[PDB]
């Protein structure tokens, strides 16, 4: 039934905060009210301890925020193997801990994909869960993109999480990659993007996930319901989120757009936090979460025009595919960040064949790099082999062709 | 994790005070007093440079190695001077023969070395900080890591420049830099003055300066990559993402904004600047002119807010319109590092950290040298005559004129 989530990483946690605020904010439970489910990771004390001298200091406990004191290292082996080996243990703990005090679901890490510790570790991190709880492991991220990657290695990184991923992380919600920020520029107009601003985004598209779903409503949905709803296939499938009123608190002022409108405004090609443009992939089935004031035949209406836009091609094997999961209380936007604030809003995630794409280009990136070994040194010295990376290649392979497959066709 | 600082000489040395007037500031730590930060996140980390005693008393843990007293006198008796335990001052014939201190003078003094690198190493070690063409250089402190290596990293900060067998002394000590060190950000002390007396209109370059010049860049090298980033790379990344083939390679370190005091203070740091800046000629620690030979690895290891698109673009055009010296079988030469937080008081860096080339032209050049002087033993006598060998030299020629074959089979 329920999700812990772990966010790792300053940013992980910046952008932790604001879900995490975000989410009270449409619970009615103020500074000091329940006890969160979550957990926070940082080997820079001085960011955890924002939210330790911070809003929001009291609503945790001293023991679901922690730290470390090792390196990150920007290689997937060195995170996974040698030294991401030592913390699993205690990091398992806690989702053993609090999976416990709930028959859970998941856990919604917040890191990112791509990396030292967002890689390797939940590599095995995800690894250990498939076999303890079997479980879901959808980590939301806040990477790229292809062309403007970070990492000089990236791929090296990303082709070993995709392999250990294959049966560790079932569905990475790959935002803030770069296609975020289009939203940013194009949507809401500001160049100066701080990964603040970035982490408000999908600190909103998750509110509407958690917090104002397991809140009552006209047409709730529970976090099963998704998957069930979302997932036609075991591979831990990855819908990607979108949200519609993404308008800016400042510039224009077409707020008041009916519902016949937020809803089609989340078609678009260029509006998901996600660079999957829907270049063909075939959606096969779409959560559509509406928050507000919004009538169910507005909403049984909205998505029948759709359903006959045709250009907007659903699977052959899928008759109908769209959960509609109406909420009450409107959204709730930053005091002042840039937030637009409408009385209504559609956080639709879906699976569409499109993730094709996003794992393909990431895929082919440690292809390149493991074609010539690049940083493998990095793992084997750390307890791995030539097998778990060809070996995890092959599995996303299959994670290709299942995207492909649960699709096109 | 740490580190321990090594002040090998004067120079070296003399850099040391300003790595540490720095460093510390950068940290909050007054001359003797402790930890005044006007933050809190300045002291979570600091261990990598200090140790714990008093409880306002965190020393540098650094060593100051001189045969010269006056100098390590001198910063001893001025300002910071006064921060280092005495221990830390650690001040036969000295023959320029690589084989002199490699094999048979500087083979007995090791041990008494090794002694003391792991008393500061069981201060978890990460690696030491090195700052300073002869025997106690290349031999002796080629000797001094091919067994730390077997027992961390090594950083190393050199101020390229004087000797007449030199290619000697350094074909055998670049030999040993191939198995043993891995990480040099060669600075120098007549780079340094032209990039010190032209692109800072300073017209008294002290040594104090250079020195200063040098710590400058080895702490957006390591230290700065201890710091959060968008994109952040540590020692490794900068070395699995700049050595192409195991001989070691040398690198030249440039650093970012190098502007003179009051007028110049341009602010025209938007990035292309910085770009402009690292990527030109003079600026390059390095006495050599990258326009003279390709490159197999850039390093811009940044440190302060910028758009990774404002950054990772500009590397590109950089790479385009200079697709002449780059090498070629390196798709994406540069490795482009992006930490936050800058040079405490500035508001954009970026450190600069080249590899030389693949037709390796400096290893080349050096190795040349050696040859066209080998051939007839030249000042060999003053080698041999320190207990050396005559196929030491050829070694190191060997060892280290390798290292540019294999670079090359990367470009
Ligand atoms: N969206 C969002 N991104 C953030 C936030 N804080 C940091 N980031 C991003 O996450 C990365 C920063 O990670 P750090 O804060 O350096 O480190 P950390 O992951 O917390 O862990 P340590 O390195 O040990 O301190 C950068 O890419 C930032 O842009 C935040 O509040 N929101
Ligand atoms: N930046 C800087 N460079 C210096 C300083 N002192 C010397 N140098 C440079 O370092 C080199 C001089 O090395 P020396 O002083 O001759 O020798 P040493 O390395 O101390 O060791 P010995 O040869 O055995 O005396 C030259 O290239 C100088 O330009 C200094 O205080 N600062
Ligand atoms: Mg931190
Ligand atoms: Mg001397």
């Amino acid at each position: 039934r329920e999700c812990i989530s772990i966010h790792v990483g300053q940013a992980g946690v910046q952008i932790g905060n604001a879900c995490w605020e975000l989410y009270c904010l449409e619970h009615g439970i103020q500074p000091d009210g329940h006890v969160p489910r979550a957990v926070f990771v940082d080997l820079e004390p001085t960011v955890i301890d924002e939210v330790r001298t911070g809003t929001y200091r009291q609503l945790f406990h001293p023991e679901q925020l922690i730290t470390g004191k090792e390196d990150a290292a920007n290689n997937y082996a060195r995170g996974h193997y040698t030294i991401g080996k030592e913390i699993i243990d205690l990091v398992l703990d806690r989702i053993r801990k609090l999976a416990d005090q709930c028959g859970l679901q998941g856990f919604s890490v917040f890191h990112s994909f791509g990396g030292g510790t967002g890689s390797g570790f939940t590599s095995l991190l995800m690894e250990r869960l498939s076999v303890d709880y079997k479980k879901s492991k959808l980590e939301f991220s806040i990477y790229p993109a292809p062309q403007v990657s970070t990492a000089v290695v990236e791929p090296y990184n990303s082709i070993l999480t995709t392999h250990t991923t294959l049966e560790h992380s079932d569905c990475a919600f790959m935002v803030d990659n770069e296609a975020i920020y289009d939203i940013c520029r194009r949507n809401l107009d500001i160049e100066r993007p701080t990964y603040t601003n970035l982490n408000r985004l999908i600190g909103q598209i998750v509110s509407s996930i958690t917090a104002s779903l397991r809140f009552d409503g006209a047409l709730n949905v529970d976090l099963t319901e998704f998957q069930t709803n979302l997932v036609p296939y075991p591979r831990g499938h990855f819908p990607l989120a979108t949200y519609a009123p993404v308008i800016s608190a400042e510039k224009a002022y077409h707020e008041q757009l009916s519902v016949a409108e937020i809803t089609n405004a989340c078609f678009e090609p260029a509006n998901q936090m996600v660079k999957c443009d829907p270049r063909h992939g075939k959606y096969m089935a779409c959560c559509l979460l509406y928050r507000g004031d919004v009538v169910p035949k507005d909403v049984n209406a909205a998505i029948a025009t759709i359903k006959t836009k045709r250009t907007i091609q659903f699977v052959d094997w899928c008759p109908t595919g769209f959960k509609v999961g109406i909420n009450y209380e409107p959204p709730t936007v930053v005091p002042g960040g840039d937030l637009a604030k409408v009385q209504r809003a559609v956080c639709m995630l879906s699976n569409t064949t499109a993730i094709a794409e996003a794992w393909a280009r990431l895929d082919h990136k440690f292809d390149l790099m493991y074609a010539k070994r690049a940083f493998v040194h990095w793992y084997v010295g750390e307890g791995m082999e030539e097998g778990e990376f060809s070996e995890a290649r092959e599995d996303m392979a299959a994670l290709e062709k299942d995207y492909e497959e649960v699709g096109v066709d | 994790r740490e580190i321990v600082h090594i002040q090998a000489g004067q120079c070296g040395n003399q850099i040391g005070a300003k790595f540490w007037e720095v460093i510390s500031d950068e940290h909050g730590i007054d001359p003797t007093g402790s930890y005044h930060g006007d933050s809190d996140l300045q002291l979570e980390r600091i261990n990598v440079y200090y140790n714990e005693a008093a409880g306002n008393k965190y020393v540098p843990r650094a060593i100051l190695v001189d045969l010269e007293p006056g100098t390590m006198d001198s910063v001893r008796s001025g300002p910071f001077g006064q921060i280092f335990r005495p221990d830390n001052f650690v001040f036969s014939g000295a023959g320029n023969n690589w084989a002199k201190g490699h094999y048979t003078e500087g083979a007995e003094l090791v041990d008494s070395v090794l002694d003391v690198v792991r008393k500061e190493s069981e201060s978890c070690l990460q690696g030491f900080q090195l700052t300073h063409g002869g025997g106690t250089g290349s031999g002796m402190g080629t000797l001094l890591i091919s067994k730390i290596r077997e027992e961390r990293i090594m950083n190393t900060f050199s101020v390229v420049p004087d000797t007449v067998v030199e290619p000697y002394n350094a074909t055998l000590s670049v030999h040993q830099l191939v198995e043993n060190t891995d990480e040099t950000y060669c600075i120098d002390n007549e780079a340094l003055y032209d990039i010190c007396f032209r692109t800072l209109k300073l017209t008294t370059p002290t040594y104090g300066d250079l020195n200063h010049l040098v710590s400058a860049t080895m702490s957006g090298v390591t230290t700065c990559l201890r710091f959060p980033g968008q994109l952040n790379a540590d020692l490794r990344k900068l070395a699995v993402n700049m050595v192409p083939f195991p001989r070691l390679h040398f690198f030249m370190p440039g650093f970012a904004p190098l502007t003179s005091r009051g007028s110049q203070q341009y602010r025209a740091l938007t990035v292309p600047e910085l770009t402009q800046q690292m990527f030109d000629a003079k600026n390059m620690m390095a006495a050599c002119d990258p326009r003279h030979g390709r490159y197999l690895t850039v390093a811009a290891v940044f440190r302060g807010r910028m758009s990774m698109k404002e950054v990772d673009e500009q590397m590109l055009n950089v790479q385009n319109k200079n697709s002449s010296y780059f090498v070629e079988w390196i798709p994406n030469n540069v490795k482009t590092a992006v930490c936050d937080i800058p040079p405490r008081g500035l508001k954009m860096s970026a450190t600069f950290i080249g590899n030389s080339t693949a037709i390796q032209e400096l290893f080349k050049r050096i190795s040349e040298q050696f040859t066209a002087m080998f051939r007839r033993k030249a000042f060999l006598h003053w080698y041999t005559g320190e207990g050396m060998d005559e196929m030491e030299f050829t070694e190191a020629e060997s060892n280290m004129n390798d290292l540019v074959s294999e670079y090359q089979q990367y470009q």
